[PDB]
RNA sequence: AAGUCUGGGCUAAGUGGUAAAGGAUGUGGCGCCGCGAAGACAGCCAGCUGGUCGAGUGGCGCCGCGCCGAAAAUGAUCGGGGCUUAAGCCCAGCGCCGAAGCUGCGGGUCUGGG
RNA sequence: CGAUGUCGGCUCGUCGCAUCCUGGGGCUGAAGAAGGUCCCAAGGGUUGGGCUGUUCGCCCAUUAAAGCGGCACGCGAGCUG
RNA sequence: CGCUGAAAGCAUCUAAGCGGGAAGCCCGCCCCAAGAUGAGGCCUCCCACGGCAGCCGGUAAGGACCCGGGAAGACCA
């Protein structure tokens, strides 16, 4: 007998209210959903995990002094081109980037991992535009 | 302000305060003001 | 903000209070508004201006349509001014009175492939004392094994000019509305006959 | 040896309403809200407010005394109100009112004009005494501090803006 | 600074 | 790949995740003395004793974990994301994952015994 | 060692900060002005000449200042020699 | 450098909270920029062709080729 490999299935859409949740600990679960490792027919070389919609990403929560002390970084290729941005400011300007960077780092590197990240839809504010897909509310 | 590794009371009116992660010594005598560093 | 399209016509000096003042003459008017960008519709605020009349025999169907919805004779050049919303449906040089300072944008003259000396004012090499075929060369372009590469942005030979340039805070010296003329003190980018933009200045 | 557990006399008639994490103190001179730790419980007894803490560990003791004074100051605020006086020592130096605003003439090349913020009132008796008065104690202290800063006491001469009841310690010159 | 050369110059 | 496993404690520095003499009302825990309902310490009224105040207060030492001392050159980082009754540290457990080690099954060859 | 071309200059920079100047401070045996000394700060700036192959240094005339270091004592498939 | 303020009846810029404060940091100015594959937006134009998410045939709006040139330019653009 050879191991079961699934034919393509309809992917599940899914909703998560990020409000008051701890950045990293939420991130971990979103990644799992994304990889689809909650599914007994999990297959490592195809995209068969869920689509994950997140709302209230601006109301993510963080412990210690990471608001002032956590630094996001960007190198431009140019001399002196390392930009440093604190959590506080990232939230004040692009709050969904906070959760986006977090999940992205916990996805695999490579062509598949990048596809999985595209299946993450993160939103600041309580609304999202995907009522069409009718995502299923998740408690995490 | 004096900035040293060893900040100490200099007179009986000196006071060892600690603010914002740093040890200071404040006092009536401006010469005795110290910050550890 | 306020602005207008125009062509640079040429330079002179005039006399004012027993002073010679260098001027560039700009033919600015008249510019019909042909579309307005609104926050409800476009997400920002601006006016699409038209400039210079065009032979309708040259204006294709998608363009013809655009003009028509605005009821405007076909025009040769279409350009936007941001955060500017004039009462009328035609912008003329009269939005500027003498004494105002403006910012002028044009397309700088094109020097094509420019050596490192013309482009970046490098010093080049010596012209005697042994200099070997390096008189206009740039010298070293790096270090050694650390970092073992050349920085992004390293000033080097390459094309120069024919690029957008805005010089700022030019005095409006006069305006001659019966002829759509603006007199601006000093120098404006680009050749005579070049299209320019004249906006109200951003300096204080 | 303790501040938080000393009870707060409440004059007649100021009211004290308790809410989670804040208490509101109304009186003859206005209202003021005191944000308060949810860990602390404020108690409304007859003619009296008390604050109680839930343990005897460090953070809680520290919050305890703080909260009692915080509310005590609010009470006194809407009753008696708060004020600080400034003395203006120095020959050229004088002050005057211009409408609600304060005009300091203290030896610069210009005069300085301080605008009273909300809840703050300026008074000039002599031209060398200024009174900052309001119901908010920390706001009165602030503005007062602000005013003094315009020309702090010299170290060498009895000149500048002084706190009333501020010593005039000086040092010699050559 | 002035240290002795470790290589000679050239040839053919 | 397998525990957001259980129970007790410490740490608030992202310490953990780069260092010393030394310095310090950081924090928790011990211990030892001095003074005090014959009224101490602190404030308000004097001259180290008085007066109301009505409780503790002041000093020495030890242990755990932290703080400073801590400046270097291309762009940063504990491997990364990220982690704070922890995803850190100490003590005690149960379970799992994990190698070409061990076992199961099948085969080869040499050697030894039949 | 079946080759990693070696001082100095020139050209072109770029980085560090133990900061020369400019900005903000505290103490001063800080009257004022001007200094001392420490702290924060690397954004920009940091001159022309005489001597010597010189780096360095001395010297002349200025300057807000005339910083010190790293980049194979930065840079000879860039030049000089 | 402060305001208010406990632990610690005093005091304390700090443990709750709030101020002021650099040529430096973020925005602001100028220029590039949707290959920003996360490939955005608006205005206008064409239109529903014939034959067995594919193939072939002719067109539409438009585009290219060619030519006269150009303060655009090495060719290209
Ligand atoms: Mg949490
Ligand atoms: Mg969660
Ligand atoms: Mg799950
Ligand atoms: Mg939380
Ligand atoms: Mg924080
Ligand atoms: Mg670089
Ligand atoms: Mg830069
Ligand atoms: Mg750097
Ligand atoms: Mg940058
Ligand atoms: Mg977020
Ligand atoms: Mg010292
Ligand atoms: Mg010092
Ligand atoms: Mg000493
Ligand atoms: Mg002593
Ligand atoms: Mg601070
Ligand atoms: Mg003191
Ligand atoms: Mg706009
Ligand atoms: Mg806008
Ligand atoms: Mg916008
Ligand atoms: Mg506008
Ligand atoms: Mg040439
Ligand atoms: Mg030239
Ligand atoms: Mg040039
Ligand atoms: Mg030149
Ligand atoms: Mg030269
Ligand atoms: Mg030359
Ligand atoms: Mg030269
Ligand atoms: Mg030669
Ligand atoms: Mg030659
Ligand atoms: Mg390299
Ligand atoms: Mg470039
Ligand atoms: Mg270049
Ligand atoms: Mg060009
Ligand atoms: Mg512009
Ligand atoms: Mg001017
Ligand atoms: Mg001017
Ligand atoms: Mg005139
Ligand atoms: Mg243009
Ligand atoms: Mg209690
Ligand atoms: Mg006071
Ligand atoms: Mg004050
Ligand atoms: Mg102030
Ligand atoms: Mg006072
Ligand atoms: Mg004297
Ligand atoms: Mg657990
Ligand atoms: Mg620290
Ligand atoms: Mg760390
Ligand atoms: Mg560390
Ligand atoms: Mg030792
Ligand atoms: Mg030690
Ligand atoms: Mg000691
Ligand atoms: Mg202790
Ligand atoms: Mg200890
Ligand atoms: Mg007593
Ligand atoms: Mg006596
Ligand atoms: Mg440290
Ligand atoms: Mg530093
Ligand atoms: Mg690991
Ligand atoms: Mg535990
Ligand atoms: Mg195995
Ligand atoms: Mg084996
Ligand atoms: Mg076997
Ligand atoms: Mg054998
Ligand atoms: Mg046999
Ligand atoms: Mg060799
Ligand atoms: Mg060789
Ligand atoms: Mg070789
Ligand atoms: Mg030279
Ligand atoms: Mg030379
Ligand atoms: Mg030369
Ligand atoms: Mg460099
Ligand atoms: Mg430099
Ligand atoms: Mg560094
Ligand atoms: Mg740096
Ligand atoms: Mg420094
Ligand atoms: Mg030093
Ligand atoms: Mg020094
Ligand atoms: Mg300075
Ligand atoms: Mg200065
Ligand atoms: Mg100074
Ligand atoms: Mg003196
Ligand atoms: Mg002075
Ligand atoms: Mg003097
Ligand atoms: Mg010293
Ligand atoms: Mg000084
Ligand atoms: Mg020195
Ligand atoms: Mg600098
Ligand atoms: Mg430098
Ligand atoms: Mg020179
Ligand atoms: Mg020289
Ligand atoms: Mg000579
Ligand atoms: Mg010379
Ligand atoms: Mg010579
Ligand atoms: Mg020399
Ligand atoms: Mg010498
Ligand atoms: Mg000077
Ligand atoms: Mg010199
Ligand atoms: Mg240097
Ligand atoms: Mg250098
Ligand atoms: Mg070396
Ligand atoms: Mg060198
Ligand atoms: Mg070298
Ligand atoms: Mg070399
Ligand atoms: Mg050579
Ligand atoms: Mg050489
Ligand atoms: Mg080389
Ligand atoms: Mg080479
Ligand atoms: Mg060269
Ligand atoms: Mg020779
Ligand atoms: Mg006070
Ligand atoms: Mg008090
Ligand atoms: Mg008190
Ligand atoms: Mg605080
Ligand atoms: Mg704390
Ligand atoms: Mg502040
Ligand atoms: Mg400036
Ligand atoms: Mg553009
Ligand atoms: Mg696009
Ligand atoms: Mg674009
Ligand atoms: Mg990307
Ligand atoms: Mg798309
Ligand atoms: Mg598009
Ligand atoms: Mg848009
Ligand atoms: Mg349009
Ligand atoms: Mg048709
Ligand atoms: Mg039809
Ligand atoms: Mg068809
Ligand atoms: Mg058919
Ligand atoms: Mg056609
Ligand atoms: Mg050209
Ligand atoms: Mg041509
Ligand atoms: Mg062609
Ligand atoms: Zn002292």
């Amino acid at each position: 007998m050879k191991t079961y490999v699934p034919k393509q299935v309809e992917p599940r859409w899914v909703l998560i209210d990020a409000e008051g949740k701890t950045l990293g600990r939420l991130a971990t679960k979103i990644a799992t959903l994304l990889r689809g490792k909650h599914r007994p027919d999990w297959t490592p070389n195809v995209a068969m995990g869920d689509f994950v919609v997140v709302v209230n990403a601006d109301k993510i929560r963080v412990t210690g002094k990471k608001l002032e002390q956590k630094i996001y970084t960007r190198y431009s290729g140019y001399p002196g081109g390392l930009k440093k941005i604190p959590l506080e400011k990232m939230l004040a300007t692009h709050p969904e980037r906070v959760l986006e960077h977090a999940v992205k780092g916990m996805l695999p590197k490579g062509p598949l991992g990048r596809r999985l990240f595209k299946r993450l839809k993160v939103y600041a504010g309580p609304d999202h535009p995907h009522q069409a897909q009718r995502p299923e509310k998740l408690e995490v | 302000m004096k900035v040293r590794a060893s900040v100490k009371r200099i007179c009986d009116k000196c006071k060892v305060i600690r603010r914002h992660g740093r040890v200071y010594v404040i006092c009536e005598n401006p010469k005795h003001k110290q910050r550890q560093g | 903000m306020k602005g207008i399209l125009g062509v640079k016509v040429g330079m002179t000096r005039i006399f004012r209070d027993d002073r010679a003042v260098p001027v560039t003459v700009i033919l600015a008017g008249p510019c019909p508004v042909v579309q307005r960008r609104t926050p409800e519709k476009d997400g920002y605020t601006a006016v699409q201006l038209g400039f210079l009349p065009q032979n309708p025999k040259r204006v294709n169907r998608p363009l013809k349509g655009h003009f028509a919805k605005a009821g405007v004779e076909p025009v040769r050049i279409l350009r936007e001014i941001r955060d500017f919303n004039p009462e009328g449906d035609t912008v003329t040089v009269e939005i500027f009175k003498p004494g105002e300072r403006v910012d002028v944008t044009g397309t700088s003259k094109g020097r094509g492939f420019a050596g490192v000396m013309k482009r970046w004012n490098f010093a080049g090499g010596p012209d005697s004392h042994g200099a070997h075929k390096i008189h206009r060369h740039p010298g070293s372009i790096g270090n050694r094994k650390t970092p073992g590469r050349v920085y992004k942005g390293k000033k080097m030979a390459g094309h120069y000019g024919a690029e957008r340039v805005t010089v700022m805070n030019l005095e409006v010296v006069d305006v001659i509305p019966e002829e759509n003329l603006l007199l601006v003190k000093g120098a404006v980018p680009g050749p005579n006959g070049g299209l320019v933009i004249v906006r109200e200045t951003k300096k204080a | 040896s303790r501040i938080g557990r000393l009870p707060i006399p409440v004059p007649k008639g100021v009211s004290v309403e308790v809410a989670p994490g804040r208490v509101k103190v109304k009186g003859p001179k206005g209202e003021l809200e005191v944000p308060v730790s949810p860990e602390m419980r404020v108690v409304v007894e007859e003619g009296v407010v008390r604050v109680e803490r839930p343990s005897d560990e460090r953070r809680h003791k520290s919050l305890h005394g703080l909260t009692r004074t915080l509310i005590a100051n609010a009470v006194k605020g809407v009753s008696e109100g708060y004020s600080k006086e400034l003395l203006i020592k120095g020959i050229g130096y004088r002050a005057r009112l211009v409408g609600r605003a304060l005009e300091l003439t203290v030896g610069f090349s210009h005069p300085v004009v301080v605008e009273p913020p909300e809840g703050i009132t300026f008074e000039v008796p002599e031209p060398t005494r200024v009174r900052v008065s309001g119901i908010d104690k920390q706001k009165v202290g602030q503005v007062a501090a602000n005013i003094r800063a315009i020309r702090k006491p010299s170290a060498y001469h009895e000149k500048g803006i002084y706190y009333a009841g501020e010593p005039v310690r000086l040092k010699p010159g050559k | 600074v002035d240290k002795p050369p470790y290589l000679p110059r050239p040839r053919p």
